[PDB]
């Protein structure tokens, strides 16, 4: 079981985080203050270019990725008996 | 920095003005990678077009310079050249590693080298573009009047593909990765940039080949197609130089020259390629065999990697004086271009 | 087609009746071009490329449009190997909407090779996705298809963006 249950807390960690990302900001003894501040709230109601640098960045590992898959497949022994 | 390639290279209109083109210039809803981008007047000093190229844009230096010539086949070339052109120069400028001189415009040799660029493209994967630059007159140019915010790095949104019209302003080609556009400030005429052309291939063609230099000097070499009457004009201009040409069997003045250097009756063949202007041209065949042996024949021996062979030959016959000379330029080309396989099997046989 | 005496040519293959069957050959030779030859060139793979051939001579008036068929029926028969070494060596100059309505039969139909064949040769994808095409893309679907189902719910209330939100939410979904 053990390889499985390593995928799966893997997984589940960025859920933990995330839920401990969003809370109030204080201890539950003290966290009656941010209740009564989120009560009071509910009865009242990168940039462009390094986005642009960033995109093509990952468009050249992209390029590099499937020449260099391409070139595997090519040199491969079953390949180069259909070409033989 | 920016404003720096403003104040070296300057534009006459003649009232001379510092220059307002730069471009990182890409075209409109198309997949090739943005290119570069110069707009430049003419008898500017190449050196620091050179710089701006090896260390601004960033370009590595040629190991060879090829420039292609000609145009008599307007819209269709034979399926024979294109084979030429494909698989005779363009894998030849990926394996070595090249420079292809060639008019940027998509009428004539521009756009036959841009299709061999592209297919050539498709059908290899060697992780690695062939470098090809363009040359041509500021006049002729579709859409010059969208290149002109200085702010910088700026990709301008070059509309290529419309309002088709012709004979008077001709489009750029996005099979080159950098523009060079000679301004006569004239705005129609055809050009009188054949000087720019042979100052900045003679200025490539005294540099050397390596890392800090340390190399031989960088070969250059024309290739020519059918072509005119100027393009002969063009022979001469380029052959005072010292470099060497290749011929090809098509027709034209290219295939003048062949039947010429197969051998009154000359003054016949004269009349019937162009079929004007006897005399003068008659002194140009004259001044053609004054060099005699910066001119070579691709029409006897055609084959696909023959043609690095036959760039060697032409650069062995243009040598001249010293035979070792000759030899040790040859093996250290050999070197320069990352080939073993032509070192070890015609410069080692044992002559 | 080789090429009286043929009257004398009929008075051999089924010997008789020669002034109406000569009458016939007259019908034949009035036609000259729905007729092809298969003995000259004979071979496994010639066959097809010989049907082709049949195709274009007896197509006539228009010469693009004798091209047009020839690359869009290589895409109806599933045939790269035709169309590359046949349609693509340089001889035709192929100009935009050409490449665009063989483009539309490879894509309504499965040929992925062909749609990589045919956007390699230089055609821009942002003249040709026309929201008529798109709209064209999306018809042909098969009616026991589950976006068959989709898409008629996305019409209760194409309708593609609507099929998205119902998969994916407010998040995590794409426009149109
Ligand atoms: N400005 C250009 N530079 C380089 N290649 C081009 C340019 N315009 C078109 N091409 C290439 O040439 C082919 C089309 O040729 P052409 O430009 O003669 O006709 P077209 O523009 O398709 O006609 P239409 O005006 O109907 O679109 C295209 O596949 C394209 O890849």
């Amino acid at each position: 079981v053990h390889g499985n249950s390593d995928l799966y807390w893997k997984a589940q960690r960025y859920s933990l985080i995330r839920e401990f990302h969003s809370r109030p900001a204080l201890a539950p003894p003290l966290i009656i203050i941010s209740h009564v501040r989120l009560l009071i709230k509910w009865l009242r109601r990168l940039s462009k270019e390094a986005e642009r640098k960033l995109l093509t960045w990952e468009s050249v590992h992209k390029e590099n990725f499937l020449l260099a898959q391409a070139r595997d497949k090519r040199d491969s022994d079953s390949e180069r008996l259909k070409r033989t | 920095p920016k404003i720096f390639r403003k104040k070296v290279c300057t534009t006459f209109i003649t009232t001379e003005k510092p220059t307002d083109a730069y471009g990182d210039l890409d075209f409109t809803y198309s997949g090739r990678k943005h290119s570069n981008f110069l707009r430049l007047s003419d008898r500017t000093d190449p050196a620091t077009v050179y710089s701006l190229v090896t260390r601004s844009w960033g370009f590595r230096a040629p190991n060879l310079v090829v420039s292609v010539l000609g145009g008599s086949g307007g819209p269709v070339l034979q399926t024979w050249l294109q084979d030429l052109l494909r698989r005779g120069l363009v894998r030849a400028a990926q394996s070595t590693g090249a420079w292809i001189v060639t008019g940027g415009l998509h009428t004539g040799i521009g756009r036959h080298v841009g299709v061999a660029v592209r297919d050539h493209q498709t059908a290899s994967t060697g992780s690695s573009k062939v470098v090809a630059m363009g040359v041509a007159p500021w006049g002729v140019v579709r859409n010059r009047d969208m290149l002109i915010n200085p702010k910088g790095s700026f990709p301008a949104r070059y509309r290529w593909r419309g309002d088709p019209e012709d004979g008077v302003e001709f489009p750029l080609d996005y099979n080159y990765s950098a523009f060079f556009l000679v301004d006569d400030g004239t705005y129609g005429r055809l050009g009188g940039e054949n000087r720019f052309r042979l100052r900045f291939e003679s200025y490539v063609a005294q540099q050397k080949t390596g890392v800090g230099g340390t190399g031989i000097d960088i070969p250059v070499l024309l290739l020519l197609i059918d072509g005119d009457e100027k393009m002969l004009k063009r022979i001469e201009d380029a052959t005072q130089a010292q470099l060497p040409c290749l011929l090809v069997a098509g027709s034209g003045g290219a295939a003048d020259c062949l039947v010429e250097t197969l051998e009154e009756a000359r003054d016949r063949i004269r009349r019937y390629f162009p079929k004007g202007d006897p005399e003068v041209l008659q002194a140009q065949v004259e001044r053609i065999m004054t060099r005699k042996e910066l001119l070579t024949v691709y029409s006897s021996e055609d084959g696909s990697e023959e043609f690095e062979t036959i760039v060697l030959r032409a650069l062995v016959k243009a040598c001249g004086s010293s035979e070792a000379s000759a030899y040790l330029d040859e093996l250290r080309l050999a070197v320069a271009w990352n080939r073993v396989d032509i070192a070890q099997s015609e410069l080692f046989r044992g002559d | 087609t080789l090429e009286e005496a043929r009257d004398r040519i009929r008075r051999y293959f089924p010997k008789g009746d020669p002034e109406v069957l000569q009458a016939q050959v007259e019908r034949i030779m009035t036609r000259k071009e729905l007729l092809t030859v298969y003995s000259s060139e004979d071979g496994s793979e010639e066959f097809e490329t010989i049907v082709l051939r049949a195709l274009v001579k007896a197509c006539g008036s228009s010469e693009a449009s004798a091209y047009l068929d020839e690359l869009r029926l290589a895409v109806a028969w599933n045939r790269v190997d035709i169309a590359q070494s046949e349609l693509f060596r340089g001889d035709i100059q192929w100009r935009s909407f050409h490449l665009e309505a063989s483009l539309m039969d490879a894509l309504l139909n499965d040929r992925p090779e062909f749609v990589r064949l045919l956007i390699s040769h230089g055609l821009s994808l942002g003249h040709f996705l026309t929201p008529v095409r798109l709209a064209q893309l999306y018809s042909a679907v098969s009616p026991n298809s589950l976006i068959r189902n989709l898409l008629d719910q996305a019409s209760h209330a194409p309708n593609v963006g609507q099929v998205l939100r119902t998969l994916l939410g407010e998040t995590c979904a794409p426009r149109y």
